[PDB]
């Protein structure tokens, strides 16, 4: 009886000989409908159910980025030297940028070139400049982590002179401008590269 | 449909007659040995 | 995004199919 | 659904069948008329219940390789079927 | 200084009977900063209002303390007797413009620096003076999002149950048929034995037996190939409706009453909404469905009545982190910043920027970020 | 004489509605930003420093050494210190043939 | 289950939607095209200089 059941639960058994049951046997071999219904439903489902992990750093304050020896894969970061990010860096994270020297690049195009290989796992520069890469970049493979991650997060604005009678103004425009929207006009044909990845 | 089936069908079909030649020859030169 | 069921044209085929097979039983029988 | 030229997979599977009866005959030394295209029709798909093969001692276990075959044709039409709706 | 109510910002609690509260601290072990704060017993109006001492704090409690240290302050945080950020209103004698709430206590003299968060805006900035804002983040769409169920309740086939029928008299049909042709070369019921175990293996069971049997083989796998096309039809779908895009979805432009949304009260998000003025019938449902607070908005959207809600994304998505029932929906629309509430003859302008950039670039927002906005997500 | 286009000319071109003024732009040939060297200031800090240019819109970045010196009115373009991550392709990491 | 997955996929890459292609608002070696003269064509996209 364990036999016959577990080998009509599925089709795919050679070791089936049912020729004890005359009659009664014959009627209880209607259970492998529900079986066979069974497997095809679970096949189906299995099939289904995996057709498909994106941005985990979430910060550089978590324990990855501090923490290379953790992974097998050695992390390999990058920041154009002679910059601001080094001096941003040296103040909030002295002992990440030990490590974060032995990997230096002269150019955006080399860490463009360098993330299209893969010899870089991440790279970090000025956010807009970032996120126009990513978004004129061939793939689509190329991406930021997000919003309201950056790490010290600024604006550029427009420089004025000190009591100069212009800022009263000034804010006020640009205030009813990025109010009334329009911006939006702006974004969609000056950076916006693709702006949808799935 | 085009060249995945049939080049699968080709595949399998020359793996198959293959294999029962050499099976055919294995098996006549096995009997050779158990009937030496 | 459809989803549908055996259609029309699945009648049509189980139709073609016995029509085969009660060919082939005629012709054996007529054998 | 599959098979879209309809006019070589159709006679594929015969020309092989008939080509399993033959090197079936040719293992001689059961019946080669009554036994090897039942066989090769009731191993090209699982569904198949009036299924015996204890004549063959050691020539047909290889030969039972072909349901290997078999299975993954079945496996890649059931898939193409429900994927192409 | 006057703040106003906000969970993720200002956890505003009831004292104990000695006039203060618990000492606690936070995962790290550091004692968390308490100040009394002052305010209505009661949020909701129409109540025995009673300034009883209340202990706030949260977020901007630091950044007041730091800045209290940095810039020789003594604040006293006070709450608001109204409960709303304030802009212009109607009242008798329409043709005065006058603000409520906490704009018109700053403008009242009674309030002199507001630390809370509060959306710039151009008619906010034409009469208060604001300062550089804590960050930068927009404003997103908060609906629900229950565990997917499979909705296949098509046990059968899903139309023409006469298919079973059919099948069956097929099985009869060739059952009988294969009797004639052994009748014409197997008695009562082992034909239709054979016909059920072929189709059902369990193994059980003249050139015409043979094609019969052949077509029968064939016409087999038919039916199992068929339904499990159907099966995996019906399984590629998803279940619950699509998710928000963003302000450009064809839905959202349409209102109706099976999907209810609506904003809180006159507050920025308000004004945005006002200022681009080619959705006529959007205020047509959205007043209709205002609420007084966002802590009751955020109720009525867990309790299942309204279907989406909109604020300031900082907000939505700390509760979507700390309650795993609820998710954002949408990229970003109308990107803004928060500021500081100050008079124009205020002479703490140049010291406060300057701190607040200085605090920034220290990392002392990522701090804070992580120890309370920052939570384990879901 | 050149050409002038961009995103910063378009604000400025947006911005001319309410000023209605006359602007000359201008192009620094030392360095491109500049910084505090000898308490010498270079690039558009130092050219707005000399009361060479009222003023300067340059995409310019914030600092802690700018505020003091010059003032800037409300940000309109997000910076900052961003993270580029290369896209993961989807796999099959729970657990087959179990729960999920 | 691989097989499945494997066939529920465009072979073909997917057709131009629009004039806001994201394919097409970036030039490239690979996909050129392009319109003929200076005809009403082109003056309709000069028009829009962005
Ligand atoms: O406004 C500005 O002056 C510039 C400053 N740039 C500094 C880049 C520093 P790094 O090369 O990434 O180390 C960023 C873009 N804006
Ligand atoms: C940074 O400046 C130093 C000068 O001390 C120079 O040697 C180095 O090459 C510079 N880095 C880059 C990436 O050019
Ligand atoms: C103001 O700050 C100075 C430090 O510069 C300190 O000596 C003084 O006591 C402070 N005044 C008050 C009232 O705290
Ligand atoms: C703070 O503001 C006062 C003016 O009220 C000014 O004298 C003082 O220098 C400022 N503090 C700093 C550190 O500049």
């Amino acid at each position: 009886a364990i036999w016959l059941l577990w080998g009509l639960v599925f089709n795919n058994s050679v070791p089936v000989q049912n020729p004890k049951g005359t009659t009664s046997k014959i009627m209880v071999s209607v259970w492998a409908f529900f079986a066979v219904i069974f497997l095809a439903s679970y096949t189906a489902n299995l099939a289904a159910f995996m057709i498909q992990f994106v941005d985990q750093v979430t910060g550089l304050s978590d324990k990855k980025f501090q923490r290379p020896h953790d992974y097998s894969p050695p992390f390999r970061f990058g920041t154009v030297p002679n910059g601001s990010t080094e001096r941003n860096i040296r103040n909030n994270y002295p002992y990440m940028h030990q490590y974060m020297t032995k990997f230096n690049q002269k150019g955006v195009e080399d860490a463009l070139v360098s993330l299209k290989t893969g010899k870089l796992d991440a790279f970090i520069y000025d956010a807009a400049v970032l996120n126009y890469k990513a978004g004129r970049d061939e793939g689509c493979k190329l991406v930021t982590i997000g919003s309201g991650y950056i790490f010290a997060t600024t604006g550029y604005g427009i420089a004025l002179q000190k009591g100069s009678p212009w800022k009263r103004q000034i804010d006020l425009a640009l205030l009813q401008f990025v109010g009334d929207g329009e911006m939006e006009e702006l974004e969609t044909c000056w950076l916006t590269g693709i702006c949808h990845n799935e | 449909t085009f060249e995945n089936m049939a080049g699968v069908f080709m595949l399998v079909a020359g793996g198959i007659v293959a294999g029962i030649f050499l099976i055919f020859i294995e098996i006549a030169y096995k009997r050779h040995k158990d009937a030496r | 995004v459809m989803s549908s069921q055996l259609d029309i044209d699945n009648m049509a085929g189980v139709f073609y199919m016995l029509a085969a097979a009660m060919a082939l039983s005629l012709i054996t029988f007529i054998w | 659904f599959s098979a879209s030229v309809w006019v070589m997979m159709f006679v594929m599977l015969l020309i092989v069948s008939a080509i399993a009866v033959f090197v079936f005959e040719y293992f001689s030394p059961s019946f080669t008329i009554g036994k090897a295209i039942w066989l090769l029709w009731g191993l090209v798909f699982n569904n198949s219940v009036p299924v015996q093969n204890p004549k063959g001692t050691t020539s047909k276990i290889m030969v039972s390789v072909w349901a290997f075959f078999a299975v993954i044709f079945l496996a890649s039409y059931t898939a193409n079927l429900a994927a192409f709706m | 200084i006057v703040t106003i109510h906000q969970e993720p910002f200002v956890y505003v609690k009831p004292t104990l009977s000695d006039g203060t509260c618990k000492e606690e601290f936070t995962v790290n072990g550091d004692p968390v900063k308490k100040v009394i704060c002052t305010g209505p017993n009661d949020t909701s109006p129409g109540s025995p209002r009673h300034t009883v001492p209340q202990c706030c704090y949260g977020f901007c409690i630091d950044l007041l303390i730091k800045l209290a240290r940095t810039m020789n302050f003594t604040y006293e945080v006070h709450l608001v007797a109204d409960g709303k950020f304030g802009t212009q209103e109607r009242v008798n004698n329409s043709n005065k413009k006058e603000w409520n709430g906490m704009m018109g206590e700053l403008l009242s003299g009674q309030a002199d620096m507001i630390v809370a968060p509060l959306t710039i805006n151009n008619e906010r900035a034409q009469y208060i003076e604001f300062s550089k804002p804590f960050k930068y983040q927009g404003l997103t769409i908060l609906v629900k999002k229950e565990i997917p169920r499979s909705t296949l309740d098509s046990f059968m086939q899903p139309f023409q149950s006469t298919l079973w029928l059919l099948v069956g008299l097929s099985v009869h049909v060739v059952a009988v048929m294969l009797y004639l042709l052994d009748r014409f070369s197997l008695t009562l019921s082992s034909a239709m034995w054979f016909s059920w175990g072929v189709l059902l293996n369990s193994g059980i069971g003249s050139f015409s037996a043979r094609i019969l049997g052949m077509v029968w083989a064939g016409f087999a796998m038919i039916i199992v190939a068929s339904y499990t096309a159907n099966l995996a039809a019906f399984l590629v779908l998803d279940r619950p409706e699509e998710r928000i895009t963003g302000i450009n979805d064809p839905r959202l432009r349409n209102p109706s009453d099976k999907f209810i949304y609506a904003t809180v009260k006159q507050s920025s998000v308000d004004i945005y909404f006002r200022r681009q003025v080619c959705l006529s019938t959007m205020y047509r449902h959205m007043e209709k469905h205002n609420y007084e607070s966002a802590a009751e908005a955020i109720q009525a959207v867990r309790d299942n009545k309204l279907h989406a809600f909109i604020w300031d994304s900082a907000v939505l998505e700390f509760e979507a982190s700390q309650k795993c029932d609820l998710v954002t929906t949408g990229e970003l629309f109308f990107r803004s910043g928060f500021g500081i509430g100050m008079r124009k003859d205020s002479p703490w302008k140049q010291n406060v920027s300057l701190s607040i950039l200085k605090s920034h670039e220290n990392g002392f927002m990522e701090d804070l970020d992580k120890t309370w906005v920052r939570y384990q997500e879901c | 004489k050149k050409c002038c286009k961009g995103f910063c000319i378009d604000i400025l071109k947006k911005l001319s509605r309410t000023v209605k003024f006359t602007y000359d732009l201008y192009l620094v040939t030392n360095g491109k930003h500049g910084k505090k060297v000898n308490n010498v200031w270079n690039g558009m800090i130092g050219e707005v420093v000399y009361q060479r240019a009222v003023m300067a819109v340059g995409s310019l970045t914030i600092n802690e050494e700018r505020s003091e010196v010059v003032d800037f009115s409300v940000p309109f373009v997000e910076t900052g210190i961003s993270v580029m991550v290369s896209r993961s392709n989807g796999t099959v990491s729970p657990s087959a043939f179990l729960e999920p």
